[PDB]
């Protein structure tokens, strides 16, 4: 019926890119760069956050089946965004994505698009579709962050601070392989969990079961804290590696 | 685009309706006979009919009735066409000049309505206060006959009874009253209503509903002396009038369905009845007068008079003379005698009017080697079945070969100097367990005969029970001599085997010429046949010998010879068989993208497939590969009745809606899809049901015949006996003739004021499109019959194109010559 | 696995013929070489490369892999032409969308004049269609092209909805500009003739009501070639758009621009008097001018006409037969 789009962390040591001699740090960097390229290009074009995320999910999934050494990331990224725009009904012309790509990329980087940027992209659409097994519908943590937050009742301002902080954590998680490890529903809970810890809020009080200390179990069944902590650890690592700090 | 020309070679001959009255003069007795689109007016004499006038109408005559409103000297004519055109007509004669006046005209069609199953019924009040129409289910339409309603405006009355079998206005009522038979789940009933022009609704009717026979078919309005109505069924005849009820159920009428009725005595004492086996009855109303002075109906009696042709309409004229109007056989004048003849019959035939009947199939053959071509048609049904040989010589010469059974397909085999004809005859389950034929016919009167002994389906084990009295069809192949037209041989097919297709040809390297028949095993239980045979026969030395048989899993609807191979359609499949050196059929290749491949035509290595609903497909045999390839299809959905190939690019079809169309390859090779799309470039409402398309012409060719502007020749036969001809034009000749039509239509006065452009518009219940790509030759040929002032009016400002002179004005004498050449193609 | 689409080749189907033409590719009937099942292959031609893979196909793939219903067409798989070996840039091969093959299409059955519908047949037809439409409308998807060409019927009496190319998601909370003209003119709602552009799922209900009437009359109800001419015909039967019956008609951009000849009164019940009462009420509600007063799909299923219909008895329509080939002398 439907394909399996989730892998174990241990499995990422055997991605095509890794086995071709790329080390773990480089593939991680290449993934951040490609995702952020997709994010930055689409934001300049005025694209909805779902459209940006769908492209990034296509992108991440793609490099589970192909190596970064044989498929230039920025071309792949542009192709993902081009298709995502059609999937999410926020379409853009391929020429316009290329135009925006040149604006943000340097000459060395734009060399990936070769002599004919539009062609290199439009040609990849075939491989993209076959690679993502024509499974185009994608759900993202955003919708669950809002579906769950709507069921919280309490201080309007404390809950809005939780949502925005969690929303930021969602945008940041798009640069990672979490999209490939855990369903979006779990991601939404993890970012609520993380923001709750950081803001020193006790979310159970805002739920319909205020004496249910594992507040998330009413939103997402069968999630151990082990998972939410693994996700939080991975998100905050991005902040520690960079110069940026937690939004608070 | 494509350009084509369509003319009538023989007008419709089947009688669709007939009425009597005082139409031409308040003094004369008239007979108005309606053939499809044609009205014939006669005057009754002591010997026979005197023709006086014939008109064509731009419509199919669905309703025809004569009435005389107070203040008129003579009867007026009401006609309704199948496209819902209404008109009131008057005969006017000024010395030698006879013309038909359109007193009122209009279109009675509703935007929303469901066409009735039993068809348009049209009736007129005895006081000529209104015209009743039943055009749609659940609605009764009233045209009030006031002096001011020259536009024939009308209103609908909601009718609770949705499924109405028949309706008539009654005599002897205080208000306009309708009596009708209707069907609901509980059975059939008879019911009455009163019609109020003032309130524009029904009021309670004069007498209560009565439950009637399940197959009650017709309503007869009995005249003032008795009043009330008679209801005719399959087994019984009943009279209803308030409290009075009679029922006679004589066993004689149970044998054959009664289809037509007429009144003999204006007072209602005697009515004529006819049935599908051609028997003519007298229905007698036995009167009883009470001392009160009141006349009542004592009893009903049915008396058998004799045999006529199977009759669509009966009308009694005067003295002993009755006009028998026949749609399945020749129409007649017959005299009813008071004394029976020595055989017991009171009916003696006076005159016989040729009816080409339903033309199921036909072929063109030059019997006398004359380079002319004669047309041998399969005509009629049942007792009226006939072969008709037609030649040109200025009238058409027609010979009739009586068969007394239904002819189905015909093919000519020159090697044997004879025709092969498929036929079916009706037998009835009798008390022996077998069947008995109602009358001897061609298949039983053959010189030599044979019966199939095939064991292909003999395993059976499938039960099919038989009840005494049920009908069955018995199918035969008839071998008929081309000079005497004597039945030389008859081969009876298997029980429940229907013969659907017939070809005569040589196959492969086999020098023998064979008769090949494709059959279907039809059992009442089956929706679609699933068993069938292809049988190879050889007619040799007066005997028919079975050479080979091929079992198939369906009905062989159509077979055609394909370059020494046999092309057959079995249900959805189109198959190509090879004829081996072992005299057996071997399948070469198949095509399956058909719903029901009913019709097949070939040209070279190209095949035209006709489908029950998918219109036409252009197949090709690819010899390098040994298989078929789809070339192009008409994706527009149409129900086909016959197809024909005009040339390598243009294809002709006929619709079950009485419509003709032409498809062409889109001839644009840019995309594969354009080549694969057959675009309909010609559309034309013929007004006839085309059964058979046949290449050929009936015109004498001495090799001296001037080359006409028209190129090609396709003849076609229709259900009403009409024979027509389709031919192609050059772009220039089309435009000239098309522009001339538009000029002629402004000049020529239409009966009923029916726009010619409307009449020929392609018309289905769902669609209406303007005609395209077709020249109504019957309009063009009428240029020669319009008066000189009108001729010159037509040619004013008329210019020719693409000729020797790019722009050349036309004169009335130039066009007379052009049309006269166009009349020489038939 | 069964889920890895786009890799299996079209070699696995024996092509029977071209059933129909699609704008981006031609549609063929084929048999599966391994199982024998009959399918229909929609050719998706990306060779144009004007904008790549057509969005119309993307929509139909995106939606149909989500929608599971007996009355919705199922996309079995997506297969490809023999791809060029190790040269994707040279590759121009097409993609094919596999769908279950259906015996007939309603437009073809009606146009040929070869189908008859009893009340009970119409009950089974409408109950299935509305159940499918309800399933889709509850998933917040809009068909937007409900024509007789997109209703497919097996000889069993099963109905399936088919062309989802113009289909898009509907959000009640957020209205955004959608395409102003989506349904074919004969089955187009009055709101889209006046250009609402922010339409409701009730647009699909209007089309189906037009079909409902056409099943009774055997002729389409509102046949016109021009948008204004359609409004006139709809206005004659359903009544002229006016503020009393459509409180928000004045907000529609073309209300003043597009006007019927007269302010016609509603005549639907009169002109469809022949229709049974249980059905006539369904028609009046389905063909309501105001999108808000127009009934929902669920409401049609909870109607006297359809609620007590058992789909166990599907009631096959009077479809072609051998006698239909022969003519009744
Ligand atoms: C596009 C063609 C027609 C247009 O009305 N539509 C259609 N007809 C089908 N079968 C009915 C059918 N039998 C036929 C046999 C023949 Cl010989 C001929 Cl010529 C046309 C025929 N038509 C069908 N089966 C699945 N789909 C389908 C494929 N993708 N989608 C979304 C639905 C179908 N589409």
């Amino acid at each position: 019926t439907k394909p399996c789009w989730y892998w174990d962390k241990k499995d990422l040591a055997h991605t095509p890119s890794q086995l071709e001699g790329l080390d773990p740090a480089t593939e991680a960097r290449y993934r951040r760069e490609g995702a952020r390229f997709i994010f930055d290009v689409g934001t300049r074009l005025g694209l909805h956050y779902d459209t940006l995320a769908t492209g990034i999910i296509y992108f991440h999934r793609f490099y589970m089946f192909h190596s970064f050494k044989q498929f230039p990331r920025y071309v792949t990224g542009a192709c993902c965004l081009f298709l995502a725009g059609k999937v999410e009904e926020t379409p853009k012309k391929c020429k316009d994505i290329i135009k925006t790509a040149r604006s943000l990329l340097n000459d060395v980087q734009f060399g990936q698009f070769g002599d004919d940027p539009k062609e290199e992209v439009m040609v990849l659409e075939r491989i993209l579709l076959q690679t993502i097994k024509f499974d185009l519908q994608v759900e993202h943590p955003y919708q669950f962050l809002l579906k769950y937050a709507k069921q919280l009742k309490g201080d309007k301002n404390k809950i809005q601070k939780l949502v925005q902080m969690a929303w930021t954590f969602v945008n940041d998680s798009l640069c990672t392989t979490l999209s490939l490890q855990w369903e979006p529903e779990i991601i939404a809970v993890a970012v609520m969990y993380l923001a709750g810890r950081l803001c020193k809020f006790e979310i159970q009080e805002w739920t319909s079961k205020p004496m249910y200390r594992r507040w998330w179990e009413q939103f997402v069944q069968d999630v151990p804290v082990d998972v939410l902590e693994d996700i939080c650890h991975q998100i905050l690592d991005l902040y520690s590696q960079g110069k940026q700090q937690m939004p608070h | 685009m494509s350009y084509n020309y369509v003319v009538t070679a023989q007008k419709p001959t089947a009688v669709n309706g007939c009425v009597t009255g005082h139409f031409t003069s308040a003094e004369d007795l008239n007979l108005l006979i309606a053939k499809n689109t044609r009205l014939e007016i006669y005057v009754v004499t002591a010997e026979g009919l005197r023709p006086v006038k014939e008109v064509g109408m731009y419509g199919k005559i669905a309703v025809m009735e004569l009435f005389r409103p107070k203040g008129e000297s003579k009867d007026l004519l009401f006609i309704l066409t199948a496209k819902y055109n209404a008109c009131i007509l008057e005969y006017k004669q000024s010395g030698e000049s006879i013309d038909i006046i359109t007193r009122a005209h209009g279109n009675v069609q509703d935007r929303i309505g469901r066409p009735s199953e039993t068809g348009i019924i049209g009736i007129i009040d005895p006081e000529c206060r209104m015209i009743g129409l039943r055009l749609y289910d659940g609605l009764f339409k009233v045209i009030p006959l006031d002096r001011d309603n020259k536009e024939l405006k009308a209103f609908n009355i909601r009718l609770e009874e949705l499924h109405v079998i028949d309706v008539k206005f009654l005599y002897g009522c205080q208000a306009p009253t309708i009596c009708f038979v209707y069907q609901d789940p509980q059975g059939r009933h008879v019911k009455t209503y009163e019609v109020s022009l003032r309130e524009k609704e029904f009021n309670k009717g004069p007498w209560k509903q009565e439950n009637v026979e399940a197959e009650a078919s017709m309503v007869i309005a009995v005249p003032e002396p008795f009043g009330g109505a008679i209801i005719i069924g399959q087994e019984s005849i009943t009279y209803h009038n308030g409290d009075k009820y009679l029922a006679i159920a004589p066993p004689i009428i149970k044998q054959s369905t009664i289809v037509c009725h007429n009144r003999v005595d204006p007072n209602g004492s005697r009515y004529l009845l006819g049935d599908m086996e051609g028997r003519l009855f007298m229905l007698l109303l036995e009167k009883e007068e009470q001392m009160d002075g009141t006349v009542t109906l004592k009893d009903l009696r049915v008396e058998l008079l004799g045999e006529t042709s199977i009759a669509e309409c009966l009308t009694y004229l005067d003295n002993g003379v009755v006009f028998v109007g026949s749609r399945l056989g020749d129409s007649q004048l017959v005299k009813l005698n008071v004394d029976s003849n020595e055989q017991g019959s009171y009916v003696v035939a006076m005159e016989t009017f040729t009816n080409l009947g339903p033309i199921v199939d036909m072929c063109v053959v030059d019997l006398e080697r004359q380079g002319q071509g004669q047309l041998v048609t399969c005509s009629g049904a049942f007792k009226e079945g006939s072969l008709r040989i037609i030649r040109n010589g200025q009238k058409l010469h027609i010979r009739t070969v009586p068969l007394y059974e239904s002819p189905r397909k015909i093919c000519y085999q020159e090697v044997s100097q004879c025709f092969g004809v498929l036929s079916s005859r009706i037998e009835v389950q009798d008390t022996s367990g077998g069947t008995t034929a109602l009358r001897p016919s061609a298949s039983t009167q053959a010189l030599s005969s044979s019966v199939s002994s095939s064991k292909l389906f003999s395993s059976s084990t499938a039960p099919h029970e038989t009840s005494f009295g049920e009908e069955v069809e018995v199918h035969n192949l008839l071998i008929i001599d081309q000079h005497t037209f004597e039945v030389l041989h008859a081969h009876q097919f298997l029980q429940n085997e229907y013969a659907l297709s017939l070809v005569s040809c040589k196959l492969g390297k086999d020098p023998n010429t064979y008769f090949i028949v494709g059959t279907a095993m039809v059992y009442p239980e089956e929706a679609e046949p699933k068993q069938g045979r292809i049988v190879v026969f050889q007619y040799s030395d007066g005997k028919l010998q079975t050479v080979a048989e091929k079992e198939v899993k369906g009905a062989v609807y159509s077979m055609v010879e394909f370059n020494g191979k046999l092309l057959a359609s079995i249900n959805s499949t189109v198959r190509l068989y090879e004829w081996t050196t072992e005299k057996e059929l071997r399948t070469e290749c198949n095509h399956y993208n058909n719903i029901m491949a009913l019709y097949l035509k070939t040209k070279g290595d190209f095949i035209l497939v006709g489908d029950l609903m998918r219109s036409v497909l252009l197949l090709a045999y690819k010899p390098m590969e040994g298989n078929f390839e789809e070339i192009a299809r008409d994706f527009n959905p149409n129900w086909m009745s016959a197809v024909e190939i005009l040339d390598d690019d243009n294809f002709l079809g006929a619709e079950n809606a009485f419509n003709l169309f032409v498809c062409q390859k889109d001839s644009a090779a840019t995309t594969d899809e354009e080549r694969q799309h057959l675009q309909e470039v010609g559309l034309f409402h013929l007004g006839e049901f085309v059964n058979v398309f046949c290449h050929g012409s009936l015109v004498m060719q001495n090799l001296g015949e001037t080359s006409t502007p028209t190129q090609g020749s396709v003849l076609f036969g229709t259900v009403n006996g009409m024979i027509g001809l389709v031919t192609s034009l050059s772009e220039s000749w089309y435009n000239l003739l098309l522009d001339m039509q538009n000029r002629l239509n402004k000049v020529i006065k239409s009966v009923g004021k029916i726009e010619h452009s409307f009449w020929r518009s392609f018309h289905t219940e769902r669609k209406t499109e303007p005609a395209t790509g077709f020249i109504d030759g019957d309009l063009i040929e009428s240029f020669l019959d319009i008066s000189r002032p009108k001729m010159q009016e037509v040619v004013a400002n008329l210019q020719y194109d693409d000729g020797s002179g790019m722009k050349r004005e036309a004169t009335a004498d130039d066009l007379i010559k052009v049309v006269e050449e166009l009349t020489r193609i038939h | 696995t069964e889920s890895d689409w786009g890799k299996r080749c079209v070699d696995k189907f024996d092509i029977i013929g071209i059933i129909g033409e699609g704008t981006y590719g031609q549609v063929y009937k084929a048999k599966d070489k391994d199982t024998g099942e009959l399918v229909a292959l929609k050719k998706v031609r990306l060779d144009n490369e004007k904008e790549g893979f057509p969005i119309t196909a993307i929509r139909e793939i995106k939606i149909l892999r989500q929608l599971i219903h007996r009355s919705v067409v199922n996309m079995k798989e997506i297969v490809t032409d023999k791809q060029d070996a190790l040269d994707f840039k040279k590759d121009k091969g097409a993609f094919y969308l596999v769908f279950e093959y259906m015996d007939h299409d309603l437009m073809g059955l009606l146009e040929s004049g070869l189908v008859h519908f009893s009340e009970d047949h119409i009950k089974s037809f409408m109950k299935q269609l509305m159940e499918g439409l309800e399933y889709c409308h509850k998933k917040n998807f809009l068909h937007r092209d409900i024509k007789c060409s997109n209703i497919l019927l097996n000889n069993s009496g099963q109905i399936k909805l088919a062309d989802f190319g113009l289909a898009r998601l509907y959000n009640s909370e957020e209205s955004r500009p959608y395409t102003n003209k989506v349904i074919t003119l004969w089955y187009r709602p009055p709101e889209l003739l006046l250009g609402e552009e922010r339409y409701t799922p009730a647009i699909d209900v209007w089309s189906c009501g037009c079909i409902l009437g056409e099943l009774f009359t055997k002729k389409p109800i509102f046949q016109a070639n021009l948008e204004l001419a359609q409004l006139e015909l709809i206005s004659r039967l359903c009544g002229s758009p006016c503020p009393a019956v459509w409180p928000d008609v004045i907000r529609l951009p073309y209300f003043n621009t597009m006007k019927p000849k007269k302010q016609y009164r509603r005549r639907l019940r009169e002109e469809f008097s022949f229709i049974p009462s249980a059905a006539l009420d369904l028609l009046d509600h389905m063909l309501t001018l105001d999108p808000s007063k127009r009934c929902t799909a669920e409401q049609t299923l909870q109607s006297d006409f359809l609620k007590d219909v058992e789909l166990s008895k599907m009631a096959p329509p009077d479809l072609p037969h051998w006698q239909d080939c022969h003519e009744l002398w």
